[PDB]
């Protein structure tokens, strides 16, 4: 996006990336920066080991025996991302992890939940990756040759408006990576086809003044909200309470039966 | 509720006052309003001059950025709450005030004292405050969006014994919680302590012996213990209370509250004699049977 | 936005690299032409005011139609004439941003990106403003190294435009 | 991000005016301090293993906690990941130090690092501690007088340690 | 919250059904192990002191760099935070024993509190490792076949331990 | 919040090691500037109408399309507002400059202050202008020589400098 | 933090109002006060590995049955003297903390909030710690306004613990 809001929303990077197309007769720095691009967007932005490179892919990227989306599919296929996406994960997480992977966005339907899991069910991991890197979304952004890169924060032909909101639940930041078993915080918002409010970079914080408590830190309590009081006006309810006051507003949302679906600092 | 005694005590304004509520995606005059109601009912109907005004925060709820509840916190742990209620206040009559404003009512018994005594003491004013805010009852009454308001009508876990306390507490519509006869001193330490109500005495404009107030020492008790028995063949009792007695002077007017014990049989003659003391008959209550 | 330093060190970084003699070269190169950049965002910036409403008269004598034919994306009533001097001059103030940093990333940032589709939108033709930059070329009375890169960017403009 | 001409001119552009006298003369004295930035950049490069290691090494000695069994610093796969932190935080401090600007820390190397930290447990207050030990340790290698012609670089210095103070404050 | 019977009416009312022969068979089996239930709830209240402070210290024994200076748990109101976390978190899961439900483990103490540690920096994975501690504890003081009536206990064992796993698992 | 010595204190615990003499020194050296500090906060405070309304002046009149009709300074609730928006952060300034520490003004008044000016519509970089203006007023009013003792207070105007840039920053 | 300048800021920011003359006369008083502070931290700093060991050593001599019982709580043991140390270490270097911020807001934020659940939940007399300050106050060596305030610091913790 513009500056106005990178800075706000801490996108600024993503937006002043550039594709990294591995064109012919590319030097053996182009095929090492091809590599690690991969490595850094495929992998999620782990710190890659020497001991867990794919040294016989890469080598035929660089004799040039395969092409870019040939290296990503084999990455993707790869042992590596197995473990660190697949076996200790639960299949919507992982699904939404392929899609932040390989296509470079947040996952837009629950039919797109559908997919995927049925077609795990049916041919396995193989087949389930390999419906992401075949599609015809990446076949239209990245071709055979262009490294995939993160979308979901600029505006793509045939995309849901909620992508972009859900692409900051995929994307938690430059210094982030999707290392650590975890479950999806889209689940609730695919499921019933829904949107939830950004709170990324400076946009989570909110005005303190003489209100919040005496460590001046305030907490945002995003919860679900239905009558067990008062008269409850909505659905949705977000909270601000201080430090000091937190505990108690835990408790009497506890008591309510009330679910809390996000708590954040502000 | 209370309709046929509504205007003499001072219930009348507030039964037809609604709550405040502060709805999701409020207007201005919505803030300024939950704003104006909060000034009123927490700082106890005190004048608030335009330099005492908590300006941040009234733009922080005017923002969005507090709840209801979350200005009603600021107010309370205010320098200006704490200049009017909290520093010339013997504590029990701070713990007063805070259930009047913050809870709308007054204390019940003798262990809210003890609760709150102890956790002033011991973590101090703004963690007392936060009790009272945080409290099940607050939420129950008022929860997030809700100006505190006064809890004059029958609720599901009250007990009679605040409802007479109330009027001790209250004291008109015109009056201002600092602007009161008994003024700083605790008006519920001796009732609290003792488990004992006191008959209500309505506001000024309303009643005109509406200034009794029994002295430290030298009251008559509220039941006639020994019956009818004093006062020769009498058929039932009652205590009448009376205020502003002037003419004989003193010495022969000593104190010019009075309550006295009375039988049926002279309650006339006693009300001759209130009139010919110059005195105000500020209740009547039975005393035997 | 596209600058010497900052694509040095977005380079160095996509390629997970400390900064080299290379980019320490990158950084030379832009203290060697900084000087002359300031001298000339100065320069247009004392001399603004007299560009912009030149280059608003040169823009109206090559095309009269734009000063009587009604519409709203001409030039013909006060409204269209104040319009087209507040574009010329967010053209020239957006030059001396890229005077001063060194880079067509100013440009690019604000006025290049998407300059199509409102041009396209509202009726505006680039031949215009390619005249007015022509007028601010012709007439901002630069020499040496602040004249070269003031006219890199006039007519990187230009040719974005054409 | 920003370099220290962008900022002042993203500045100007939301305002929408042109860049002052001042503002220009100010980019003009920062021009001419650009050769000893330069050398403080070099200088930080060509030690930065150096840097890296002996930071690592104290840190490691003043809490061993991080590297017996069960620590955050324990098994080689989580030693080397510190060890990447490090390198990675003094590179942007470097970054930071060519552009002139703070932006590439806060939009790149600092940009959710206290969230991704807190996730995998890793001790953000060490971290700061070893930052702190790598911005003593590059200060120093900046401020060393030999093999360079001599010159005040005390702004330059204080530029470079307030990168070092922001990135441990992004942790800590 | 639900016990182990609204459970099963908040079901069958779900259903518009009423309970079947098998569901109030096995609502009856449950009756015939209430006081078990009852003994179970008992031995962990009557040491839960000593629970929580053995755990505590086998905890930060096995994790130092909790108490170290910068950890989560150095100071004291720090340090006094865990022990009461670790004591809310016992007493939650003697609720569950006791109504022979985990709704008001759930409900009550473990809804939103994965996201307060991570909003406050607090480390959920320590948190589990203390509440692993804490279910070895309880689950021995549970069996311990001293001064009581001899029966085998182990379902009661069992759903106590998913109970201390569904709170360590929420943690971490 | 913390002031200019507790801030060194917190990062010394979470350390958990005494103050260097070096610390203490620097804690020292800012005593000795106690005296030129409270000069400063006194004389901005004893000008802050003056500062306030001169520089909302200069800001309505160099932009002129905040108080036309429809303009975010239009209307006098709005004037009001963004004069009492003004006041606000110049007396969070003088906080900052009393504690010598920018902790009040970031944490109590600049955090989340940009996206309420989002959220409302209210331009920032009028905000920054405005903050600027004030910024050179309260400046040459701290630096006015008459009727003060005799001395260099460029350490504490440069301190004020970055509080008002921090402002100033915050909002844009 | 319970400090002289932040709750003077505090307080006037409760009122929504600049800081007026009262607070610069907190000011003042704490410039008056800081450099006894500040030299009293150093005493205490330089001094402060004798002071722990003394502390400690009296500790175990007015209370043996710390050096002989077994159990947790005990130094009978090295690990249990180690914890004894550094707790004592920790007391010294909390009082320098507010020595250095002139106020007990240091000992308020690290140690004495939630001190007593720590007694509590790992059986700790709180008599021990008291004669550690005690040791404290008898050997810090120092004089006039430093002694004065130190010695308030640690009486402040003395009577928190009693
Ligand atoms: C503080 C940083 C230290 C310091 C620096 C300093 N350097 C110079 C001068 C120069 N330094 C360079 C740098 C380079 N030349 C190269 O070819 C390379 C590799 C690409 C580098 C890094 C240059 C070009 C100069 C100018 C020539 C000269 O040697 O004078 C100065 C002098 C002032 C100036 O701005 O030129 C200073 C102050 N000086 C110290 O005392 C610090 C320890
Ligand atoms: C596994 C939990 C252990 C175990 C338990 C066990 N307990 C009983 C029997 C009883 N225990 C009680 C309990 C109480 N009586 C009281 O008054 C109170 C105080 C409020 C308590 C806690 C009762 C009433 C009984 C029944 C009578 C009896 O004393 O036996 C049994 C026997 C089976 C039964 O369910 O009645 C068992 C098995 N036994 C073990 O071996 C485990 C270590
Ligand atoms: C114009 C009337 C107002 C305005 C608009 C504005 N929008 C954006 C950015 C985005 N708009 C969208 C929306 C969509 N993308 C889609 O694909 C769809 C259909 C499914 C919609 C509805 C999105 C997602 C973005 C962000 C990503 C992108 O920009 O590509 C901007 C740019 C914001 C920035 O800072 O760059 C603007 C300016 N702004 C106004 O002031 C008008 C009132
Ligand atoms: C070392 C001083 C401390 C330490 C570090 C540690 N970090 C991680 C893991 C990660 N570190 C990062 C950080 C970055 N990645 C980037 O791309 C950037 C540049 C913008 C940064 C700052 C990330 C994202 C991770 C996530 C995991 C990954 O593998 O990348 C670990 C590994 C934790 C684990 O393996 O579970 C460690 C150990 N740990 C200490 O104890 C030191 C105090
Ligand atoms: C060593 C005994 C001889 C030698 C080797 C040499 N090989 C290459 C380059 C490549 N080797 C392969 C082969 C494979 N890659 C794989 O992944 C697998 C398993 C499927 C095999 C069999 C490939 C594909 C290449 C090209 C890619 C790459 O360079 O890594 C080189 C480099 C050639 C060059 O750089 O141009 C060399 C040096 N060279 C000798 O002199 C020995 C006789
Ligand atoms: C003015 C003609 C005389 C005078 C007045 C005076 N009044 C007060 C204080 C209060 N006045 C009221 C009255 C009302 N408040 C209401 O809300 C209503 C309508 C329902 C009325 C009629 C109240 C309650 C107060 C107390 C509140 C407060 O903030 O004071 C004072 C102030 C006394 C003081 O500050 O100590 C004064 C001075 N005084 C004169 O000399 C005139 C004859
Ligand atoms: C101790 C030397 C003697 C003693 C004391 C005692 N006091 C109470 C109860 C109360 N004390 C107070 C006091 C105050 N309230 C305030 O507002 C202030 C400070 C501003 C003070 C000093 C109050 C209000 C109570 C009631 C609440 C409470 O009970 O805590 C008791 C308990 C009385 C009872 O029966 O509950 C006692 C024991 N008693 C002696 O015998 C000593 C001579
Ligand atoms: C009915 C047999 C007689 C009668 C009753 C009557 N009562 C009221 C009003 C109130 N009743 C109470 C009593 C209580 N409040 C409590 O909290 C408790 C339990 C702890 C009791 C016993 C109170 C305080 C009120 C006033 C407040 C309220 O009603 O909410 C009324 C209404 C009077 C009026 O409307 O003014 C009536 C009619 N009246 C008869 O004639 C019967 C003999
Ligand atoms: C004079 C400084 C102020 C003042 C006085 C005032 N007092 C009265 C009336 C009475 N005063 C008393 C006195 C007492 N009762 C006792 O038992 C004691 C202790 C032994 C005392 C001191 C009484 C009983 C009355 C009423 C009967 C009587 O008048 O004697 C008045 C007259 C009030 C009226 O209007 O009736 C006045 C004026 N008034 C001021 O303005 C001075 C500040
Ligand atoms: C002048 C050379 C000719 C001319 C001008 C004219 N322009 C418009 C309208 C717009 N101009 C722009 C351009 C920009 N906006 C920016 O933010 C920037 C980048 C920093 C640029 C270059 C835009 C977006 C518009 C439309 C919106 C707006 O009105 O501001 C008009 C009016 C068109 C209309 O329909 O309103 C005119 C008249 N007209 C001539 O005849 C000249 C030859
Ligand atoms: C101890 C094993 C670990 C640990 C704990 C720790 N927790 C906090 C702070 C909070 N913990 C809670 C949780 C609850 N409060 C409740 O009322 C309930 C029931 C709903 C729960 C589960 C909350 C809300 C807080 C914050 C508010 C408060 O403390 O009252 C802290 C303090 C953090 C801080 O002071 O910044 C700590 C230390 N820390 C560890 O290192 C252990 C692994
Ligand atoms: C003045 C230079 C510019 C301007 C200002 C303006 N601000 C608002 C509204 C608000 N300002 C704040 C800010 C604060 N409130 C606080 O308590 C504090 C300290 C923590 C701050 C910094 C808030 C919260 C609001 C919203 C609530 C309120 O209205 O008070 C407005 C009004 C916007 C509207 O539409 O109502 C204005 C006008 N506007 C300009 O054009 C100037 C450049
Ligand atoms: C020394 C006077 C006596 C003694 C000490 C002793 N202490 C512990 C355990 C703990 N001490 C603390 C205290 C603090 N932790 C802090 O972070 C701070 C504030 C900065 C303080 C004051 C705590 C929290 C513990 C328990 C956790 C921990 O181990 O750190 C022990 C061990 C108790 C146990 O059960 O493990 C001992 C032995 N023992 C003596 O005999 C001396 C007389």
């Amino acid at each position: 996006t513009s500056l106005v809001s990178a800075q706000r929303l801490g996108i600024v990077a993503v937006d002043e990336a550039i594709p990294l197309e591995l064109r012919s007769r590319s030097t053996e720095e182009e095929v090492d920066a091809v590599i690690l691009a991969v490595y850094r967007q495929v992998l999620g932005n782990d710190h890659l080991m020497s001991q867990e490179r794919l040294t016989s892919a890469e080598s035929l990227l660089r004799g040039r025996e395969i092409s870019v989306r040939d290296f990503v599919r084999a990455v993707a296929l790869s042992e590596v991302y197995r473990q660190k996406f697949f076996h200790s994960n639960p299949q919507n997480r992982f699904i939404e992890l392929n899609y932040k992977h390989l296509l470079g966005r947040a996952p837009y339907d629950q039919s797109e939940i559908a997919f995927h899991t049925d077609l795990y069910h049916q041919g396995g991991y193989e087949a389930e990756i390999n419906s992401y890197i075949d599609s015809v979304e990446y076949t239209e952004n990245f071709g055979d040759w262009v490294v995939p890169y993160f979308r979901g924060f600029a505006t793509q032909r045939n995309q849901k408006t909620v992508g972009f909101s859900r692409s900051f639940q995929v994307y938690r930041g430059y210094a982030t990576s999707d290392r650590s078993g975890s479950r999806s915080r889209l689940t609730r918002e695919l499921a019933r086809n829904t949107a939830s409010p950004v709170y990324a970079g400076s946009t989570a914080e909110s005005l303190r003044g003489t209100s919040a408590g005496s460590r001046n830190q305030m907490y945002r309590l995003q919860v679900i909200q239905g009558a067990a009081g008062t008269r409850v006006r909505r659905g949705k309810a977000e909270y601000l309470v201080s430090y000091d006051n937190l505990s108690a507003k835990l408790q009497q949302i506890n008591r309510q039966g009330d679910t809390v679906t996000m708590i954040s600092l502000a | 509720a209370i309709t046929t005694a509504a205007s003499r005590l001072g219930v009348a304004p507030y039964n037809e006052s609604r709550p405040v509520e502060l709805r999701p995606d409020f207007s201005l005059d919505d803030a300024k309003m939950v704003i104006r109601a909060v000034y009123r009912q927490v700082l106890g109907n005190d004048y608030i001059m335009d330099s005492e005004r908590l300006k941040g925060a009234e733009s922080l709820l005017t923002n969005g950025s507090i709840s209801v509840r979350e200005f009603v916190r600021t107010v309370a742990k205010s320098e200006l709450y704490k200049k009017k209620f909290l520093y010339n206040n013997f504590q029990t009559r701070v713990i007063e005030l805070n259930y009047k404003h913050l809870l709308g009512r007054a204390p019940f018994s003798e262990d809210e004292v003890i609760f709150h005594l102890d956790l002033y003491e011991n973590q101090g004013f703004d963690a007392d405050i936060d009790s009272y805010i945080d409290s099940v009852e607050y939420q129950e009454n008022f929860g997030e969006n809700i100006v505190p308001y006064y809890r004059f009508n029958n609720q599901v876990g009250d007990r009679t014994v605040g409802f007479t306390r109330m009027f001790r507490l209250y004291r008109g519509y015109a009056n201002s919680d600092r602007s009161q006869l008994e003024r700083s001193s605790s008006r519920l330490a001796t009732e609290l302590g003792q488990n004992t109500v006191s008959a209500i005495v309505g506001p000024s404009g309303s009643n005109a012996g509406w200034a009794y107030r029994p002295s430290r020492a030298g009251n008559t008790p509220a039941k006639a213990l020994g019956g009818t028995v004093p006062f020769g063949q009498a058929s039932k009792l009652f205590r009448v209370e009376i205020t502003a007695i002037s003419a004989p002077g003193y010495p022969k007017v000593r104190r010019s509250n009075k309550a006295v014990i009375v039988p049926f049989e002279q309650l006339n003659q006693t009300l001759q004699q209130i009139n010919r003391l110059g005195g105000k008959v500020a209740s009547i209550t039975p005393a035997s049977l | 936005m596209k600058t010497p330093l900052t694509e040095a060190v977005s380079t160095a970084d996509s390629q997970g690299r400390f900064l080299s003699s290379t980019e320490l070269q990158i950084a030379f190169g832009r203290l060697r032409q900084a000087n002359a950049g300031l001298q000339a965002a100065k320069a247009l910036t004392d001399n603004a005011q007299s560009l912009v409403n030149g280059a608003a008269q040169a823009v109206y004598n090559k095309f009269p139609y734009t000063t009587q034919t009604q519409g709203n994306n001409f030039a013909a009533d006060q409204r269209g004439k104040d319009k087209c001097a507040r574009d010329i001059g967010y053209y020239l103030r957006i030059v001396t941003y890229c005077l001063v940093a060194g880079g067509t990333g100013p440009l690019d940032e604000y006025l290049i990106a998407g300059i199509d589709e409102i041009n396209r939108t509202f009726d505006l033709s680039p031949s215009w403003y390619v005249e007015a930059l022509k007028y601010i070329k012709a007439n901002h009375g630069l020499s040496g190294d602040a004249r070269d890169e003031a006219n890199s960017y006039l007519d990187y403009a230009i040719n974005a435009l054409s | 991000m920003f370099d220290v001409f962008t900022r002042v001119v993203s500045q100007a552009d939301a305002r929408g005016e042109y860049l002052s006298g001042s503002q220009l003369d100010a980019l003009s004295a920062t021009v001419a301090e650009g050769n000893k930035r330069i050398d403080s950049v070099n200088r930080i490069t060509g030690n930065a293993s150096a840097i890296v290691s002996n930071a690592a090494r104290a840190l490691f000695a003043e809490q061993p906690q991080l590297i017996q069994p069960g620590g955050n610093a324990y098994t080689s796969r989580r030693m080397a990941a510190c060890l990447r932190d490090m390198e990675i935080i003094l590179r942007y401090v470097t970054y930071a130090t060519f552009t002139g600007d703070a932006s590439v820390l806060e939009d790149r190397c600092l940009n959710g690092l206290r969230e991704t930290y807190v996730a995998l447990g890793v001790p953000g207050a060490s971290v700061a501690a070893g930052v702190q030990k790598m911005k003593e340790a590059a200060l120093d290698i900046v401020n060393d007088p030999n093999g360079i012609t001599r010159g005040d670089c005390s702004a330059i210095v204080a530029e470079i340690a307030g990168y070092f103070d922001r990135a441990a404050a992004a942790v800590a």
